[PDB]
RNA sequence: AGGGAAACAACCCAGACCGCCAGCUAAGGUCCCAAAGUUGUGGUUAAGUGGUAAACGAUGUGGGAAGGCUUAGACAGCUA
RNA sequence: GAUGUCGGCUCAUCACAUCCUGGGGCUGAAGCCGGUCCCAAGGGUAUGGCUGUUCGCCAUUUAAAGUGGUACGCGAGCUGGGUUUAGAACGUCGUGAGACAGUUCGGUCCCUAUCUGCCGUGGACGUUUGAGAUUUGAGAGGGGCUGCUCCUAGUACGAGA
RNA sequence: CGCUGAAAGCAUCUAAGCGGGAAACUUGCCUCAAGAUGAGAUCUCACUGGGAACUUGAUUCCCCUGAAGGGCCGUCGAAG
């Protein structure tokens, strides 16, 4: 995970998630743009 | 378009019971699917099986398309053996429990509930049997948390797929 | 489920290799059940015990039909046992044969009653210097507590008076002989109170 | 001079307050009301002219929302560090009977009167109540 | 001074001659502490937001304008 | 018509922006190590040489030697080394009395606790007739730390180390 | 870290529904604890006499009777 004040789709792979009230970004290709909340 | 104006398209094998409020599907490979239907939801009859919601909600809306899809793969499960095919290192499955012994001192013996069946086809492979898919999947992902997949030379519990991040140092 | 002694002072054992036990020595005369609390008749599982010897003149006349009911005719003190599930007669008599030897057990007694004590013995403050300066104080505790917030002592706050008579259970201690003939329990190391105290031994809480 | 009712004779009736599924403090309004008297054209401030409430299962009492997880009930032990909490689910775990306590005692008076008046309110957990002989009927069916 | 803003010279309403177990209002209010709507009609809001707050970030949801992709068969999913 | 400093001692108490210990994610994380970011405040969290020191610099430890609020916590609990009244001296300034981005030796720390608080320990009354004993537990407090050698195994991993 | 899973033919820990998960939290361990005025519960013991006035939870007064037990006191304590 990675804690901003702003999560992005950082690359096409990225998925942006509303998940118990968080804004999260799930990532199907690199787990290193997961991020957590935004 | 939305999933739950697609009808179930229940086999002849699939003999329902409508109560009402609650849908209890019985058959063979497997019998006594039970779920408590929500309040929001229809559960009509015909040749084949169908659902539709009550209200103008946009909860309900999730709520029909998901009953759907239990009902779709509890008929099926009552029907077909679901299944996953976990590769491990090491399986030495005996009876209702597993015995495995990844990369500790210690071989952790894993036990099965009720409904599930774990087999040995091969040297390093689990197939499951089970039939619903929500405790097939779960077993599976309690087989998996014992050893975690390591990327850099490859150990632990796999799916069937390979889409695991590798890594090179 | 346990057992009322009185301790009768520390000796020793040497085993035949050469260690040197320390030992205390607790003299259990037999233990006389008195009640059987029922949870239908009490709310709870629990038995009552009497251990020897009151003079008539001693037993009231409310404690002497207690002990006639359960035919015990009965002695100093009334303990109490919690229990799981075990079934005890109005009559019974539990000696010291529900202990064998290894057999961790917990023993509580009262401490000996040290009377008033100081901040450093109570509760092992430093004391200030003896000689640097030092004005009258050399032995009291320092400041309580901090200025104006909060303008008051806390609770709990550690201070002078009393390291007395209260229970203390001393807990995993091996019991080195069970000598039933003469009814002792011998246990490994220290006990709390004096000689002659009464004192509690039921098996031990952390197994 | 107007009426003042007087401690020796205020009629009080008994009364079964069924908690099974009620809104918490739309519950506690009511009861507390009737603690202190006021739905009686006799209402004297200075004295209970109230009922005796009898609240039966009151842990099928319901909040609304999140605050089943959430509503947390706090006390301070007195000792430093001492603030302690509970939520609601974990108190009708508990202690079902407390919540219902809390809620009507906080909406009564912080007086002698308020503890008189509290006095009267026995609730209960399940379905009945050891109050047969005083013969309460059924209030808000 | 009084009433309201929990408490609160200076803020709001209102300027106390005295008595009344009379009425109507202002500010502010009307579930219970605590006097008065658990009032009515139509909505919005699920955070206890209300009941602390900025750059910026979010398929949160309501409304209103517009474009083209719209069955010669579109937006993601199977038989070269 | 007085709220008596800095530091040390003694005793603390809270926060969490976590130093250790615990749980994770990512990694430019092969492993021993790490880097960073989440979650977590339960318990722990050096002794000294120098200087009045807080700090700092060293020496040697530890698992770690956390950061802060509390009248920069704490002198009706102690100290009184620094600042610091009156003495004296140096350098400097001033004709001088004297003075100091200054140094230097010397130099009185009062209170028997009424009330709140706190630690103990009783006396009264009440608990619905009274009594001797034994109790349940709503509630509250305490407790909670950690190192090392070994045992699978020089194994898994790593060309090797 | 997830299973199943839609809204949004897919995918998604979640919106329904089910799991794992830390010295934190509640127990477990020790001690105090019914002044817990919500004053709880057990076992056992003790008391089984008349009359008058005035007001009839009835109180007051007189006579007799003072039990179970508690205390004062004394000898003391590894209790103070």
């Amino acid at each position: 995970m990675k804690v901003r004040a702003s999560v992005k789709k950082l690359c096409r792979n990225c998925k942006i998630i509303r998940r118990d009230g968080i804004v999260r970004v799930i990532c199907s290709a690199e787990p290193r743009h997961k991020q957590r909340q935004g | 378009s939305r999933v739950a104006k697609n009808p179930v398209k229940l086999p002849a094998g699939v003999e329902i019971k409508l109560a009402g409020q609650q849908l209890s599907i019985k058959g063979a490979k497997g019998a006594l699917e039970l779920k408590v239907h929500p309040s929001v939801e229809v559960i009509q009859d015909s040749g084949e099986l169908r659902f539709a919601a009550r209200n103008g909600d946009q909860q309900t809306r999730a709520m029909a398309g998901t009953t759907r899809a239990l009902v779709n793969n509890m008929v099926v499960g009552v029907s077909q053996g679901f299944e996953r095919k976990l590769q491990l290192v090491g399986v030495q499955a005996k009876g209702q429990v597993l015995s495995l012994s990844l990369g500790f001192s210690h071989p952790v013996d894993y036990e099965l509930p009720a409904g599930i069946v774990a087999e040995t086809p091969s040297q390093t492979d689990i197939l499951i049997k089970g039939i619903d898919k929500q405790l097939v999947g779960q077993v599976a992902a309690e087989i998996r948390d014992f050893r975690p997949p390591e990327p850099y030379k490859g150990k632990g519990v796999r799916y069937a797929d390979e889409v695991v991040r590798r890594k090179e140092a | 489920i346990g057992v009322v002694g009185r301790k009768c002072g520390m000796t020793r054992i040497f085993t035949e290799e050469g260690v040197s036990i320390p030992v205390t020595v607790i003299e259990v005369e037999p233990n006389r059940v008195t009640q059987f609390k029922t949870e239908e008749t009490d709310g709870y599982r629990a038995v009552q015990v009497t251990a020897g010897e009151r003079r008539a003149s001693r037993v009231t006349k409310a404690q002497a039909g207690h002990f006639a009911k359960a035919n015990v005719a009965a002695g100093r003190g009334v303990w109490e046992f919690r229990l799981g599930e075990e079934q005890y007669a109005a009559g019974d008599q539990i000696t010291v044969d529900l202990f064998q030897a290894g057999q961790m057990v917990d023993v509580t007694g009262e401490s000996k009653g040290k009377g008033f004590a100081g901040t450093i013995k109570r509760w092992n403050f430093r004391g200030q210097d003896n000689t640097h300066g030092n004005s009258v104080s050399h032995r009291v505790p320092g400041s309580i507590g901090q200025c104006q917030t909060p303008g008051r002592v806390f609770k709990g706050k550690k201070m002078s008076g009393h390291l007395g008579a209260e229970r203390v259970t001393v807990q995993s201690l091996e019991i080195v002989r069970v000598d039933a003939e003469r009814n002792l329990l011998l246990v490994k190391g220290a006990v709390p109170g004096a000689t002659g105290g009464d004192v509690i031994v039921r098996p031990a809480a952390k197994a | 001079k107007t009426y003042t009712a007087k401690p020796e004779t205020v009629q009080r009736d008994w009364f079964v307050v069924d908690a099974a599924g009620q809104t918490l403090g739309r519950l506690a309004t009511e009861i507390a009301r009737r603690l202190r008297g006021k739905h009686k054209p006799e209402y004297t401030p200075h004295v209970d002219t109230g009922d005796y409430i009898v609240v039966i299962n009151a842990e099928q009492v319901r909040v609304t929302g999140a605050k089943t997880t959430d509503k947390m009930y706090y006390h301070h032990s007195g000792f430093p560090g001492g603030i302690k909490s509970i939520n609601f689910e974990k108190l009708i775990a508990k202690a079902p009977e407390r919540v219902i306590e809390t809620a009507v005692k906080g909406m009564l008076p912080k007086n002698p009167l308020g503890r008189d008046m509290y006095r009267k309110l026995k609730v209960y957990k399940g379905a009945s109540h050891p109050h047969t002989a005083q013969q309460p009927q059924e209030l808000k069916i």
